[PDB]
């Protein structure tokens, strides 16, 4: 391979791989960052 | 002086070689080479 990303590119991946390799965790899954799974209540003024 | 928008030869310079110095002769080949051909592309594979 030649190109090679300089800066990070990887914004937008919520979770990379549903397997199990040896029936367990594979040791460089990534599930997704707690932050983007967060309820809370909205002012009840403005949505928001 | 006069112009030529041509790149597909050269039909422009010829004539006979006097001197292993010499400049102003036609042209000679060269030798026969092959495609070694090993593009970068992003995890292109072997061929080898």
């Amino acid at each position: 391979r030649t190109i090679w990303n300089s800066s990070i590119i990887t914004q937008r991946i919520s979770a990379r791989g549903l397997m199990n390799l040896e029936d367990a965790r594979p040791p460089e899954a990534k599930i997704s960052h707690q932050s983007e799974l967060d309820m809370g209540k909205i002012d009840e003024t403005s949505g928001e | 002086i006069t112009n030529a928008r041509t790149n597909n030869d050269e039909t422009h310079a010829t004539g006979p070689i006097e001197d292993l110095n010499s400049t102003s002769h036609g042209r000679e080949p060269e030798i026969e080479s092959f495609a070694d051909r090993a593009e970068l592309a992003m995890m292109i594979q072997g061929m080898t």
